[PDB]
């Protein structure tokens, strides 16, 4: 028989096991990365993938959506993002040793901008694996750069000096989103799905995208679209001058880097 | 596969299936079939104290090879919050 008062008391303890599991994953290979190909829409494509974090326990695979609320509550997000960046650079070393010129796009949050461990991890790991910094691309949401601007600017200078590319995701939903860029010059912009999802059907979105790409190109800023799921979206992005696309129309996320770039 | 279905006979089965620490709530669903993390799935869920089938358009956040199956995160719309509210109220012991 279900005892509700007993379940209520067992919760606190269920959370503690999760936290310990997360702390234990910060050490080893319990975390892993899967990879989503990011394809150049306009010309010869770089071998570029985006990394996605998973947690694996005895053959079970978990999305960050299973554990990120716990991680946030226990202030583990900055450590987790350091783990991903270290692992990614290790992967770039592995690819390079096998003859591949692979690039990886990785997510970091705004508390990484003032994390001295993040900057150190990037420098030290790139040197351990002999990876050129240009191979590592780091993305953070536009909204979070706005709210952490001064640390974002300092991070951007430190990391750009190592040749890594720093860019924004969830970009462009806002009146003149290009106005942040007067204060933060990114290597790339990934457009918010709110703009790109209905691009085939909403001229409202079609105008916003051409507005963004006409401002990006003359500044040499790359633009990118994600969740690209159909051919009419590809067609609209192509005409609007978007540089990169990713999503199920191109390729799913998976454990292997076996995408033939075309 | 099409329509996923899960009927939970009793509160113990619910307690065991429910993911209380996922944003918006989630639930474990048995299925032998192959899903990828982030797939959108449609699930009809039946809860212990009623015959009403509750529709859930959720996202895959967990894969296991006890059972083979998927963890499904509820969406943030009113339909997702509704099903979460009903589960959490049940497991609190309430009418
Ligand atoms: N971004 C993106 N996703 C696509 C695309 N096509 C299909 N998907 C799938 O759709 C889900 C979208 O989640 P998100 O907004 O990136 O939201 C993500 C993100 O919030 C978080 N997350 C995933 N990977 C990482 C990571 O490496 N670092 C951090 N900090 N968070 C991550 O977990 C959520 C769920 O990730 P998944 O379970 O992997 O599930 C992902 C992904 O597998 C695409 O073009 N772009
Ligand atoms: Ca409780
Ligand atoms: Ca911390």
């Amino acid at each position: 028989i279900y005892d509700p008062a007993a379940a209520d008391r067992a919760e606190e303890e269920r959370i503690e096991r999760w936290v310990e599991q997360l702390r234990e994953a910060l050490v080893g290979d319990g975390f892993l990365l899967h990879y989503q190909p990011v394809l150049n829409l306009q010309g010869e494509p770089l071998e570029l993938y985006q990394a996605f974090l998973r947690l694996e326990r005895n053959g079970e695979m978990m999305s960050p959506n299973a554990f990120m609320a716990i991680a946030e509550e226990h202030d583990l997000v900055t450590e987790i993002d350091r783990w991903v960046v270290a692992r990614a650079i290790r992967q770039l070393g592995e690819r390079q040793r096998a003859g591949h010129k692979t690039h990886l796009l990785v997510r970091i949050g705004p508390n990484s901008f003032s994390d001295p461990q993040m900057i150190d991890t990037i420098r030290e790991q790139l040197a351990v694996y002999g990876v050129p910094g240009e191979r590592l691309w780091l993305q953070t949401p536009e909204s979070k750069v706005f709210t952490h601007l001064r640390n974002a600017q300092q991070f951007l200078a430190a990391v750009s000096a190592m040749d890594c590319k720093v860019g924004l995701e969830q970009f462009g939903s806002g009146l003149d989103s290009f106005q942040l860029l007067a204060h933060f010059h990114p290597a790339f912009l990934k457009l918010d799905r709110g703009i790109t999802g209905d691009i085939a059907s909403a001229r409202d979105s079609q105008e916003k995208i051409r507005e963004i790409t006409s401002r990006a190109q003359p500044a040499g800023i790359l633009t990118m679209a994600e969740f690209v799921a159909d051919a009419q979206s590809m067609s609209s992005f192509f005409s609007a001058g978007v540089d990169y696309v990713q999503g199920d129309f191109v390729a799913p996320t998976g454990p292997l880097m076996n995408y033939e770039f075309g | 596969q099409g329509i996923l279905s899960l009927a939970l006979k009793d509160k113990p089965a619910l307690y065991s299936a429910y993911m209380p620490f996922v944003k918006g709530g989630g639930i474990f669903v048995p299925t032998p079939k192959r899903y990828m993390l982030g797939d959108e799935v449609f699930l009809l869920l039946t809860l212990p104290d009623s015959s009403e089938r509750l529709p859930v358009a959720g996202k895959v956040i967990w894969t296991t090879p006890r059972a083979a199956g998927i963890g499904v995160q509820f969406p943030d719309g009113p339909e997702g919050e509704a099903v979460r509210n009903k589960i959490e109220t049940l497991l609190a012991g309430l009418t």
